């Protein structure tokens, strides 16, 4: 049972730069061998770098030679990519791949991290604001009633919404977003509740968009205004 | 009434030491250390009843391939010992002893424990004409290689000939390999890789090996016995306890003549059924 | 050069063979290229799936096979199933370089037709005293993927503040997308006739939803 899990997503100007960390678990090293690689937003794939147990034997994408490094914490078993003097063309989803297997199998990038997103921006950042879908007056059916939060005006993806601290983590679906015409995203998030569960539970949207520094809950609750 | 189950359909869940010496081969494969990989030479000149192979085994020195794989690593599984004799072996002018970082030994640059990869000496690599006789009353296996170099750029630089050969000889056997030069995919860096084949050699007869490049020279020989040793894959736990027959789910009692747990057994058990249960009427 | 190329799109049944390639631009595919296949199941879940030429990955049942027939590489999934629905990419190694191809969706049949569920909210009240208003239509796990939405305001049809986008959820392997109207707090104010009707080919009729 392998994974990897990474970190680090964040927003950058051009000429700019970052740092990434991911996670390995559930195996001996922090990898055997390790690579990133990334995938363009026009969905194309190219390998970045590799790394030994120390790091021997080629490792260069010649894109990037130079501009970026790459580092294993033997110790903490984590797996480190900070890239300076950052392009538009670097912007993409990062993902930490550990080679695959022995001399049986000896299958590359059998193991695969679920990726973490690197945007070359330029111009501003811009938080998000959240806003509450509430409620409707009439039961419909009777028995449960859908509610959530608009995550409206947001730059770039991705924003991260949970409910109520993973208090609620069935019946919950959070959308994709939408790039609006004005280069911004917007996105939402409704879960299905029961109707009588509506003013003894209280429902509060965990959305954070942490590209820049923001993390706003928000209550959802029926406004009482014809 | 009252009724007999005879399908053993529950294991202890972790292996018992005893009557059976349990050799735990814990990061290593028992070719790492059979081959002598750095960091399982603590294995050398073990015994065993049945070595257990951990699924999070792994190799760091260099990269290599075996061909006949299983045939080779059940061969040293039932003689049950890693016992290796020096040879002292003569190599005229190649230049023993080299390593690399991807098998870091200690400080720095290492190699196999029981192989001997041979380089140029000055600035040459002479054919060899290498003998060595088994005249005493058992067999030795001797586990020899071949470097497949990742250019034709480093098959000069180490091997000076153009192109290489390696010919393991006895009076019943004769193996030639020849290096395809060919760079690889990075495998703990190298593009190079080394190939591993075996020699046994039975009483009176007589091992020579001709060669003008590419050698991975061996050191000696493993004395081969016949017993009741074996391998097995398994994650289960090794405890201080008894049971004759052990599965790769840990260790069973032999109290009914049949199981279910695994077909996978070791020693005196029960026989392997696909049943999930069976009653007799006592 | 370097440059790996592969079939943009496939679509098969459950039951059948298939065979997905890899190609070179560096002329004739050996083994010294070594085709790994990597699957991406969606919302970034990649397995490697075949490596070093026919060598399969230890979780990969046995149906899936690589081959080279030919100057080609290839993947051939000999008794396809649903569980095969996924984007297929491809390496082959060029001594310097390490390089992927565009990668091959497969569209596997036999996934049961999904009727879209729709639901739709009024614009927020704090919503409301910005200078924005927004609501939202929400249509969710219906699986073929194409879909038509239609905005109409007091019975009349509307566009230019809309904005839309393809719903590829993974959940169920469903696609659940969602609407967003973007109308001024004055240009929204056609009072009580507005709402989202949206038309799917698992329509045996195209469903509305009025607040
Ligand atoms: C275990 O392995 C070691 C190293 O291969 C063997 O050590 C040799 O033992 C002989 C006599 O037993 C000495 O003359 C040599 O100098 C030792 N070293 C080497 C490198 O050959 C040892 O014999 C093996 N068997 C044991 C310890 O039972
Ligand atoms: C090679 O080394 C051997 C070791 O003594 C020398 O002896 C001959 O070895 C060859 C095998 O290559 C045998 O066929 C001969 O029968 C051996 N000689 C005798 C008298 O038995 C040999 O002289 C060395 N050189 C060569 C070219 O063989």
């Amino acid at each position: 049972d392998v994974k990897l899990v990474e970190s680090g997503e964040g927003l950058v100007k051009p000429g700019g730069s970052l740092k990434l960390s991911c996670a390995a678990s559930g195996f001996t090293f922090s990898g055997y061998d390790m690579s990133w690689v990334r995938q363009t937003p026009e969905k194309r794939l190219e390998w970045v770098a590799y790394i030994s147990s120390g790091g021997d034997y080629i490792y260069y994408a010649d894109t990037v030679k130079g501009r970026f490094t790459i580092s294993r914490d033997n110790a903490r078993n984590t797996l480190y990519l900070q890239m300076s003097s950052l392009k538009s063309e670097d912007t993409a989803m990062y993902y930490c791949t550990r080679d695959s297997d022995y001399y049986g199998s000896r299958v590359w990038f059998a193991y695969w991290g679920q990726g973490t997103l690197v945007t070359v921006s330029g111009a501003s950042t811009k938080g998000p604001s959240v806003f509450p879908l509430a409620p409707s007056s009439k039961s419909t059916s009777g028995g449960t009633a859908a509610l959530g939060c608009l995550v409206k005006d947001y730059f770039p993806e991705p924003v991260t919404v949970s409910w109520n601290s993973g208090a609620l983590t069935s019946g919950v679906h959070t959308f994709p977003a939408v790039l609006q015409s004005s280069g911004l995203y917007s996105l939402s998030s409704v879960v299905t509740v029961p109707s009588s569960s509506l003013g003894t539970q209280t429902y509060i949207c965990n959305v954070n968009h942490k590209p820049s520094n923001t993390k706003v809950d928000k209550r959802v609750e029926p406004k009482s205004c014809d | 009434t009252n009724a007999t189950e005879l399908v053993q359909s529950s294991s202890t869940g972790k292996i018992c030491n005893n009557p059976h010496r349990i050799l735990d081969g814990i990061d290593c494969t028992l070719i790492d250390a059979l081959l002598g990989d750095p960091h399982c030479d603590v294995f050398q000149n073990e015994t065993w009843d049945l070595f257990v192979e951990r699924s999070k085994a792994f190799s760091n020195c260099y990269p290599y391939d075996v061909p006949d794989y299983a045939s080779l690593r059940s061969l040293v599984a039932s003689s049950g010992t890693l016992e290796f004799i020096t040879e002292g072996f003569t190599w005229t002018g190649v230049t023993q002893n080299g390593g690399s970082n991807a098998c870091k030994r200690g400080p720095g640059s290492g190699f196999f424990s029981r192989l001997n990869w041979l380089t140029k000496s000055g600035s040459t690599y002479p054919v060899l004409n290498v003998t060595m006789p088994n005249n005493d009353n058992f067999d030795k296996l001797y586990i020899w290689g071949i470097h497949h170099p990742s250019t034709d750029q480093e098959q000069t630089s180490l091997y000076v000939q153009a192109s290489g050969r390696v010919t393991v000889s006895t009076r019943r056997s004769q193996q030639t390999i020849i290096p395809n030069i060919g760079s690889r995919p990075w495998v703990r860096g190298l593009s190079s890789r080394i190939s591993i084949y075996w020699t046994i050699v039975k009483p009176g007869d007589v091992l020579v090996i001709n060669s003008n490049g590419n050698l991975i020279a061996p050191r000696g020989y493993f004395k081969m016995r016949t017993g009741k040793s074996s391998i097995m894959r398994s994650d289960a736990p090794i405890d201080t306890c008894i049971s004759e027959c052990i599965t790769p789910n840990g260790s069973i009692p032999n109290d009914k003549p049949f199981q279910n747990v695994n077909k996978i057994t070791y020693g005196a058990c029960p026989k392997y059924v696909k049943q999930n249960t069976l009653k007799l009427a006592t | 050069q370097a440059v790996v190329t592969q079939e943009s799109a496939l679509t098969t049944s459950p039951g059948e063979t298939v065979t997905l390639t890899c190609r070179s631009s560096t002329g004739a595919v050996t083994t010294s290229n070594y085709a790994n296949w990597v699957q991406e199941k969606p919302d970034h879940l990649f397995t490697g799936l075949i490596g070093g030429t026919n060598n399969r990955a230890p979780g990969v049942p046995a149906r899936f096979s690589g081959s080279l027939i030919g100057d080609k590489a290839a993947l051939t999934i000999t008794g396809a199933q649903t569980e095969d629905e996924a984007i297929y990419f491809c390496a082959l190694w060029f001594s310097n370089h390490w390089v992927f191809g565009g990668g091959t969706k497969l569209t596997v049949l036999g996934q049961p037709k999904g009727a879209p569920s729709v639901t739709l909210f009024p614009p927020s009240s704090e919503e409301l005293q910005a200078n924005k208003a927004t609501l939202v239509c929400l249509i969710s796990d219906f699986y073929p993927g194409a879909v038509t939405v239609a905005w109409k305001a007091d019975s009349s049809p509307v566009k230019a503040g809309v904005e839309t986008t393809t719903p590829s959820k993974q959940s169920n392997n469903k696609y659940a997308a969602s609407s967003y109207l973007s109308l001024t707090p004055e240009q929204w104010k056609s009072h009580r006739s507005y709402s989202c009707q949206v038309t799917h080919e698992g329509s045996t009729v195209e469903k509305t939803v009025a607040p």
